[PDB]
């Protein structure tokens, strides 16, 4: 988790979360 | 004769209680011989006490009987009342500056002879007279044997320390998110552990095994690079050239190592830096050093050899730098002036310094 | 419930100890592998004794002479472990080396030396120091130096002594 | 084949990627 | 951790440091080093019996 590591982590997983919840919001739809 | 205590040259061993002298076989067993010594047995030099003989042997005492055989002069033993290696020093009133300890105390007018290690040097050639040298040294450093404190401590110090927290939030986040039940939670634990909602436990289940890689990864990386022990390469280490508080380092006061690092150029503010916490005593920084107190002594090789192979927990690691020779000293031109040094050199050749050596300096460290 | 928790305590337990294994490892195997890498006499391996340093050289050649006469410590320290003549002290790199373990001694003869060892177990290390030259002894003032010098300038001018290293310099690959 | 060629490829392929990060972090650092 | 070890092994055995070194003393076969002919290097590598 050094410097630019960690924050690639971070933003990864704040863009899955982001994107996990959109394809939730679109499979309930359909 | 006047002496002074340094070993592995000679011991000071007090009287038996009647006033005998224990008797001690070495490591053939055969007799060491030993004499009688008076001086302050009471502490170090303050308050100057009962003065009951002691029992004294070692490495130079065996060398004054063996020169003592020859020529045939009868001897009395007894040590300093100061307990330093007479160097020059001034006064309140300095207009004379005389020398204090061993040398003042032959230069003063009351004993003959001084058997001990003291290092032969320019201004004491100039002011006494020595005779030729019978064993060779130079000063080398010396440090704790470093630190075995490397077994699963640094559970939180890898430089960063927000992993567990980091780790712990990001989950408890993920499982917030999730929630759309203790099953639940021990689900998520398990993604931990490795024990619509499939394609965000799937992407869960990738960011786990993800972090986890990473976390094994920077362990590794942490736990590599504890490599250290920069051990002193010498007095051209810049790290002790610096003058810092936490790795301080000094030497025995009123002595051959602060006379020659006072005169010698080189620098003025390393030896300010050493002034501060001089020592008083020989062998009393030895154990300052094996407690904590201290990091690097500087000394001069035999002896410092010889402790640190005696106890292991002392090593010496540098280049050994500038030399010198240990000499027998006396008063100037004392009618002893040819045949110490015959005997010396007769000796030298021979091979009896070698049975000397062997005899009083051997390892058991390894 | 509870064996949850222990299971996730023992999973912890065991990805801790693969790490320290693995990073433990990794350590080791960066160890002794360019092992004595002397370089010359100029270092804290081998001019101060670190515990277990055995040197040794013939008893009073120019090595003994050049050494006690530039490093005077070195002199007592090689002399309680030096031993007499040449054709022996290599030997004693075949004693379970805990005897010897340095042979300091000229280029040429340890070359040989390597050469002629079949097992090829020995690789001479070190830079160069204190070079030095050969020659004839004649007594003080001796007359004929000036013939035989000649001579022997003229004969490496023609080639000669070339001629007489390649009949019996060899070199075998170690 | 459920799993006697597709789960040992992506053994293999996780074993692979291992190493290669492991190897990675060791040059980083 | 033997792959990791042996990745490690960065910038080995590509660098030479002088005139004296094991690779130039003794080479067998591989690592043939020369110069041009008869040119000022060549009579100061011959001349110098040091």
């Amino acid at each position: 988790m050094g410097i630019k590591h960690f924050s690639g982590l971070f933003v990864l997983l704040c863009i899955g979360f982001g994107l996990s919840i959109l394809t939730t919001i679109g499979e309930h739809i359909v | 004769i006047v002496t002074i205590h340094q070993e592995p040259f000679v011991y000071v061993k007090p009287t038996m209680s009647d006033g005998t002298c224990k008797e001690e076989f070495t490591v053939n067993g055969d007799p060491v011989k030993k004499v009688i010594c008076t001086g302050p047995n009471d502490t170090s030099p303050g308050s100057p006490r009962h003065t009951v003989p002691q029992c004294c042997y070692g490495f130079c005492i065996d060398l004054l009987i063996k020169l003592a055989r020859t020529m045939n002069f009868t001897y009395e033993v007894h040590l300093v009342a100061d307990g330093k290696f007479g160097t020059q020093e001034r006064v309140n009133n300095s207009n004379k500056k005389e020398w204090n300890g061993m040398m003042g105390e032959l230069l003063s007018g009351q004993a003959d002879m001084i058997v001990a290690p003291l290092t032969i040097n320019n201004e004491r050639a100039q002011y006494i007279e020595f005779s030729k040298p019978f064993k060779y040294q130079g000063l080398t450093i010396l440090v704790k044997k470093e630190i075995p404190r490397s077994t699963l401590d640094s559970f939180m110090q890898p430089f960063q320390s927000t992993l567990w927290l980091l780790v712990g939030l990001s989950v408890h986040v993920v499982a917030v998110m999730l929630y759309l039940l203790s099953s639940a939670m021990w689900f998520s634990w398990g993604v931990l552990l490795n024990s619509s909602a499939r394609i965000l436990g799937m992407v869960w289940a990738g960011f786990a095994m993800i972090i986890v890689a990473s976390y094994t990864a920077n362990l590794a990386a942490f736990l590599v690079l504890d490599r250290p022990e920069e051990r002193i390469t010498g007095i051209n280490d810049p790290r002790l050239r610096n003058p810092s508080d936490k790795f301080i380092y000094a030497t025995v006061k009123q002595s051959s190592v602060d006379i020659y690092f006072r005169r010698q150029v080189e620098l003025s503010t390393m030896y300010r830096h050493m002034e501060k916490h001089n020592y008083e005593s020989a062998a009393e920084a030895i154990q300052a050093v094996r407690d904590n107190k201290l990091h690097a002594f500087i000394w001069d090789s035999a002896v410092l050899e010889f402790e640190a192979s005696q106890k292991c927990d002392l090593v010496t690691t540098g280049e050994l730098f500038f030399r010198s020779g240990f000499g027998i000293g006396m008063r100037k031109d004392s009618p002893w002036k040819q045949n110490v040094s015959l005997s010396i050199l007769k000796s030298h050749e021979n091979g009896f310094m070698e049975d000397l050596d062997k005899t009083w300096v051997r390892y058991q460290e390894c | 419930w509870t064996g949850r928790f222990l299971m996730n305590l023992w999973a912890i337990f065991c990805m801790f100890c693969l790490s320290t294994y693995t990073a433990n490892l990794a350590a080791v195997m960066v160890g002794e592998k360019i092992y004595e890498e002397l370089s010359g006499i100029h270092d804290p391996k081998l001019h101060h004794p670190s515990q277990g340093f055995r040197f040794g050289t013939v008893r009073e050649s120019s090595a003994e002479d050049y050494v006690r006469q530039s490093f005077p410590e070195m002199h007592e320290y090689m002399r309680r472990y030096n031993v007499p003549a040449t054709p022996d002290g290599v030997e004693y790199l075949k004693n379970d080396p805990e005897k010897l373990d340095a042979f300091i001694m000229d280029k040429a003869l340890l070359d040989y030396e390597v050469s002629i060892d079949a097992d090829c177990k020995l690789l001479t290390v070190g830079k160069p120091f204190a070079i030095e030259g050969y020659g004839i002894g004649l007594p003080p003032n001796s007359p004929l130096t000036a013939n035989i010098s000649e001579l022997i300038s003229q004969y490496k001018s023609h080639g000669f002594m070339d001629m007489l290293h390649d009949k019996w310099y060899r070199v075998v690959p170690c």
